[PDB]
DNA sequence: TGCCGGACCCGAGCATCCGGATCCCCTGGAGAATCCCGGTGCCGAGGCCGCTCAATTGGTCGTAGACAGCTCTAGCACCGCTTAAACGCACGTACGCGCTGTCCCCCGCGTTTTAACCGCCAAGGGGATTACTCCCTAGTCTCCAGGCACGTGTCACATATATACATCCTGTTCCAGTGCCG
DNA sequence: CGGCACTGGAACAGGATGTATATATGTGACACGTGCCTGGAGACTAGGGAGTAATCCCCTTGGCGGTTAAAACGCGGGGGACAGCGCGTACGTGCGTTTAAGCGGTGCTAGAGCTGTCTACGACCAATTGAGCGGCCTCGGCACCGGGATTCTCCAGGGGATCCGGATGCTCGGGTCCGGCA
């Protein structure tokens, strides 16, 4: 079964914590490797991270929408 | 809802009907308009037979489409589907025009 | 007498015809007057040698074997209109 | 009347009853087909007039013409002329 | 006292006419000799041409159960032929249209 | 013994001292200016036969070589060569 | 007894032999024969080619500060000529070279 | 450091010098063992003039770097400064081989 | 006498001259072959019709007007060569 | 016989499991365009006849080219050196490559227009044809002079080498935006 | 919120290296003088290809009306083109290294190339005829028309799936069960 797919991303953006935010190819890299269906729910955790963008828990660092890079908030 | 086709499939018919069809697809009249226009910028008062015109006609449209084909596959080749003008230019200068 | 805008009859429905006999799927809008002039360049390309042979044949009628002999020298045998 | 206008309609057309006794053909494709053998005879004579420039002969042989079969003809076409050529020269050597 | 005349195209057993094609070789500008076999042989070869040509398009006419054959099916035979196309590159048909191209990559999901 | 060789880049030698007495010449420049000459030569000279023989023409005078330069030399070229040419026949034809 | 060879060049003021001209157009075998003002306009156009080509051959040489000209200068000469390069387009040239062009967008920045 | 030029600079430099130069690239004896045993696929007991040799390797140069100028202005039109012979094919079925 | 492996005697570096000459600047790896092949082709074409007229010559050497008729009977006309 | 604490059973917490909201996916409804089957009327194609003109036979004869022979020449083959380039690989970076966000341009479907096409008709412009006659040029004769071959020498030019500038990349300093504390 | 430390980002200096130049030195292939002859030229003749006169007819061009399917414009919206980001690899470049082409010398010959011979085969002309060409006819295959079969193609919609939020129930701790205790 497993965690909605929030969990999952969220691990995602904050396994490394690079310097510049983690881009969508890394985020996917990593979600590859930790094992989930990027190949069909490609649109829901795409929806699902502009979901996070839109909630404020996470912020884009430089691209707009999917692209660019995207890095934990704040506090 | 009225029946509307997606954009693309009804030029895929025209294109496999026209591919299959063989007939001229400008309206003639304008190419002798054509033609007389510009044979009399060489000489005035000449006159034509028919058949010359027609095998001007088949001879441009010819040329034409295979230029078309070299557009077409200029416009593949740099990653689209849409042609531009550019492909025009390159296909011109490959062809040594 | 004179004529002045013929190439302006030559329609964007018969250009993108021989678009799709050509093969072309999308077309842009720009696209149909710089073919106008290509074709046209073509056009007195062929004619040019066309009026020089009816000169020389000493006629006044452009028949169709100057035509063959127009289209040939650039090697653009056409068959069906030598006799 | 007019003056006689000499055509390959009749022998293309016997080669057509001795290929395809069935079919029928049209005056707009014979056309075709006499600008086409016209423009190939021209082209196959004009390569052995060059090669009789070159070669400095008076006299048009065949194998003159056999060489400028091999200078036009792509391949198994030009192979399979010279064959058929050939016996065609034999029978008429010996008439 | 003259023997029969035979033709030359029978004394090779063919169609077409060496007497015409030798005289246009002739009156061609291209040698005032010619040997006499070379008229005989080049009717052969057209011979071969023309009957391969024909047997083609025929064939293609028979594709569109159609028995008369139309410049149609004279495109389709010349452009199908890669050596027959190879050889006519640079010639053009009236009304033959051209071999149905489409790409691939123009098709749909 | 040696045959005796036809070859024009004398007149080429001297048609550049015409046009450039201070200039020289490499001996595979003036073969490139022959090989220019025959070219030229054997291009105007079978487009004449051919124009002749779609005429019924036996007889090669200058106008055909004007409508065949015509023909084969675009722009100001073509104009300047007949005009060129014309000056040289006419004061021929006087002489 | 018989009048001083005069040559027909000379009557046409020109220099290339007309009388070679005229005979290889007798062994060129065009036509069966030939006016006496057709080789004439041959040579004749010939050294208006020749000065034009030798004209465009000098300018380059000059350019290039050589005092005899090289295949390198007829290149030079010819391709920035596009109207030659309509008439000689499918010429090939033995160690001319090819024009020195670079693209901009081979160009940094 | 020890110096090192960025790409594309020393590129750049031998395009301003060979379309300075104007001679043969290719090492004359392999193209001429080439030459042999190419014409050795139709007839054997052939010698060779030298001349018809340094003919074909400047031909064959000419043709080749004609085609590379062509590939080259194709790849400019496909948004490119690598060359694939995907544009090496394109060139020449539209060229016409 | 008989020879194999003359496809590689053109090297790469030689191509890589040729395109630097041909205003190329970044070259795959996979260009080399497939211009190998293309050169190859063109050069059994002209071969073998120079073979066709050395042996209507009836000898056993090439000359390079033999190489003229070559490059002349597709128009890729050089100058230069005894012509 | 009432009283007070221990334990437990009742309320709270919070996780947890689906309730419904919502996004994607597969297959059927609908529509329509297109191939297949005659029907009809038609118009060019094939067959025939008559008529011509050039293929043919026959002869001659002269010369084009195939062969025989002699010569002599670059190609071919080997070889000894011998540095220029071929190869090769290793770090580095930047360019293809590929995904996505956005936007408006051009395919599609409509209304409106309009001139192309039929087709019908005349006029007449010039092409095409035969004939006539002669200007010129191929063929022949005899004769000469510049072109090619060949020799010979000699300066335009490559190469060498030492100077002088262009430029390319990269370290270094000045300066404004951000981040985190005051 | 401000202010300064931290960090990025642009301009410039400078060096190294290629790029371009100046001149010194063979140099051999350009360049130019001559022997000869064989093709260029002068003249004669033939005689015919071709320039022009005449014709006529026929094929080209224009005009008139009508119509209709093509074409032209509005909308419009989605999908492809473009923008942007980020990355990973595949040459770029920059060294060492192997070889191999190249240059120069020697020795050979097959075979190209020039010339005598002759001889057979093609050009040229009298006779002629029969096969090939032009016109017409008739017809039958074929193009347009009409109707249905067929098949592709686009959206509607119910089902799978998933996720934020109430339900819920078991768990986790405290008034009420529960029994000794005074």
């Amino acid at each position: 079964s497993g965690p909605p797919v929030s969990e999952l991303i969220t691990k995602a953006v904050a396994a490394s914590k690079e310097r510049s935010g983690v881009s969508l190819a890394a985020l996917k890299k990593a979600l590859a490797a930790a094992g989930y269906d990027v190949e069909k729910n490609n649109s829901r955790i795409k929806l699902g991270l502009k979901s996070l963008v839109s909630k404020g828990t996470l912020v884009q660092t430089k691209g707009t929408g999917a692209s660019g890079s995207f890095k934990l908030n704040k506090k | 809802k009225p029946h509307r086709y997606r954009p693309g499939t009804v030029a895929l018919r025209e294109i496999r009907r026209y591919q299959k069809s063989t007939e001229l697809l400008i309206r003639k009249l304008p190419f002798q308009r054509l033609v007389r226009e510009i044979a009399q910028d060489f000489k005035t008062d000449l006159r034509f037979q028919s058949s010359a015109v027609m095998a001007l006609q088949e001879a441009s449209e010819a040329y034409l489409v295979g230029l078309f084909e070299d557009t077409n596959l200029a416009a593949i080749h740099a990653k689209r589907v849409t042609i531009m003008p550019k492909d025009i230019q390159l296909a011109r200068r490959i062809r040594g025009e | 007498k004179v004529l002045r805008d013929n190439i302006q009859g030559i329609t964007k429905p018969a250009i993108r015809r021989l678009a799709r006999r050509g093969g072309v799927k999308r077309i842009s809008g720009l696209i149909y007057e710089e073919t106008r002039g290509v074709l046209k360049v073509f056009l007195e390309n062929v004619i040019r040698d066309a009026v020089t042979y009816t000169e020389h044949a000493k006629r006044k009628t452009v028949t169709a074997m100057d035509v063959v002999y127009a289209l040939k020298r650039q090697g653009r045998t056409l068959y069906g209109f030598g006799g | 009347k007019r003056s006689r206008k000499e055509s390959y309609s009749v022998y293309v057309y016997k080669v057509l009853k001795q290929v395809h006794p069935d079919t029928g053909i049209s005056s707009k494709a014979m056309g075709i087909m006499n600008s086409f053998v016209n423009d190939i005879f021209e082209r196959i004579a004009g390569e052995a007039s060059r090669l009789a420039h070159y070669n400095k002969r008076s006299t048009i042989t065949s194998r003159e013409i056999q060489t400028a079969v091999r200078l036009l003809l792509p391949g198994e076409l030009a192979k399979h002329a010279v064959s058929e050529g050939t016996k065609a020269v034999t029978k008429y050597t010996s008439a | 006292a003259r023997a029969k005349a035979k033709t030359r195209s029978s004394r090779a057993g063919l169609q077409f006419p060496v007497g015409r094609v030798h005289r246009l070789l002739r009156k061609g500008n291209y040698s005032e000799r010619v040997g006499a076999g070379a008229p005989v042989y080049l009717a052969a070869v057209l011979e071969y041409l023309t009957a391969e040509i024909l047997e083609l398009a025929g064939n293609a006419a028979r594709d569109n159960k159609k028995t008369r054959i139309i410049p149609r099916h004279l495109q389709l035979a010349i452009r199908n032929d890669e050596e027959l196309n190879k050889l006519l590159g640079r010639v053009t048909i009236a009304q033959g249209g051209v071999l149905p191209n489409i790409q691939a990559v123009l098709l749909p999901k």
